[PDB]
């Protein structure tokens, strides 16, 4: 269709066949003749007409690459031009992680919306990778207030993995 | 550098200020307003009256302002100049310092909660 079907998974549609078991009819039934009739048929039509247009002048968009540099690691202290090239492609993987929660949670959404009154059992998945993307999130990203940095964001993972050798020096 | 001089013979090492130079306008929109202000102070028409006047003040003030940038051009290429040849002199007081990578150095993490 438009957009990738893996990265927003839907499971396949299994819609009943109709067994009426009145001989009244069903109004519903006639409805929906008419709304194709009425509203679908001159709709699709007047897409048509824009899509033979939009076949005539076709041109093209490109998604921007963007190459990587070297991380705020592998900056000098106070090495401004190399910080500034760090710090921007720190900002965008923020975004792009930032994003990246957006599509988990609307997975977890569209699950729970899904599955109806049986849903706390049939998103148990969605459930556990929100759970752990958010985590991920909440370990790369919070507290480092309003002024975050590439530089605040190394502290926390440094202290964090200070933490973690302590308390395997324990076991 | 040289005593009681405005413009010792080193300074002709240097290049003149550019006559569209920036500053030098500012001086002469000064020389200008101080033309308008002379007007206005004795009752003549400010833009019209005493065309030559009002001349003589922006070509009095670019003037002076020229050589007062030249000036002042050559005073900050002395500093420098005297900065860096005692920084040769005296290498151990500016030692050339070990450069560390974030990666090594341990700067401490303060949350914002
Ligand atoms: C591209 C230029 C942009 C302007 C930059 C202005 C920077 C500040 C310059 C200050 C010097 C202003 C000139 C000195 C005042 C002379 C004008 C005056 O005193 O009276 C207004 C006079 C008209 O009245 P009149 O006496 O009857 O003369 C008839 C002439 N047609 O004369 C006139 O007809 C109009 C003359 C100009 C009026 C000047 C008004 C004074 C503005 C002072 C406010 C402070 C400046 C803004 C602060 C930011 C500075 C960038
Ligand atoms: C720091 C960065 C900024 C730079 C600042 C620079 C400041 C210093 C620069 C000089 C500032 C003063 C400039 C004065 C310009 C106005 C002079 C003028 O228009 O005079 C007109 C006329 C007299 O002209 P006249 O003396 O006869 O010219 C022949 C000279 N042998 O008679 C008149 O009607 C003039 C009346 C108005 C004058 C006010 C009173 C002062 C008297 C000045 C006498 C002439 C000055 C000549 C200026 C030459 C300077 C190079
Ligand atoms: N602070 C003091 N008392 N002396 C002083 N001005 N030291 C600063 C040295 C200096 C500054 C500007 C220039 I131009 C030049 Cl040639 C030298």
């Amino acid at each position: 269709d438009s957009w990738d079907k893996d990265v927003y998974p839907e499971p396949p549609r299994r819609t009943p066949a109709p067994s009426p078991q009145t001989s009244l009819p069903n109004p519903i039934t006639y409805l929906t003749k008419a709304f194709d009739l009425l509203v679908d048929r001159p709709v699709t039509l007047v897409r048509e007409f824009i899509e033979r247009q939009h076949a005539k002048n076709k041109y093209y968009y490109y998604h921007r690459e963007f190459r990587r540099v070297p991380d705020i690691t592998e900056c000098q202290e106070k090495d401004v031009l190399c910080m500034f090239e760090a710090e921007m492609q720190w900002r965008r993987d923020y975004k792009v992680d930032q994003e990246i929660v957006n599509i988990i949670q609307e997975r977890l959404k569209a699950c729970q919306q899904r599955e109806g009154e049986s849903h706390r059992q049939n998103c148990a998945k969605e459930l556990e990778q929100f759970t752990q993307v958010v985590k991920a999130y909440q370990d790369r990203y919070h507290d480092l207030g309003a002024h975050y940095s590439a530089r605040k964001c190394l502290a926390k993972q440094k202290q964090r993995m200070l933490a973690e050798r302590k308390a395997a020096k324990e076991a | 550098r040289a005593t009681f001089q405005f413009l010792p013979d080193e300074a002709r090492s240097l290049p003149p200020p550019k006559l569209t130079d920036p500053r030098l306008a500012f001086v002469g929109f000064l020389g200008y307003c101080s033309g308008l202000i002379d007007n206005a102070i004795r009752r003549r028409p400010v833009l019209l009256a005493g065309l030559h006047r009002q001349l003589l003040y922006i070509t009095s003030f670019v003037f002076v302002g020229y050589y007062l940038l030249k000036r002042q051009d050559y005073m900050y290429a002395v500093r420098d100049h005297d900065m860096f040849s005692y920084i040769k002199s005296h290498p151990e007081d500016f030692p050339e310092k070990d450069k560390k990578t974030y990666g090594e150095v341990f700067e401490e993490f303060h949350p914002v909660r």
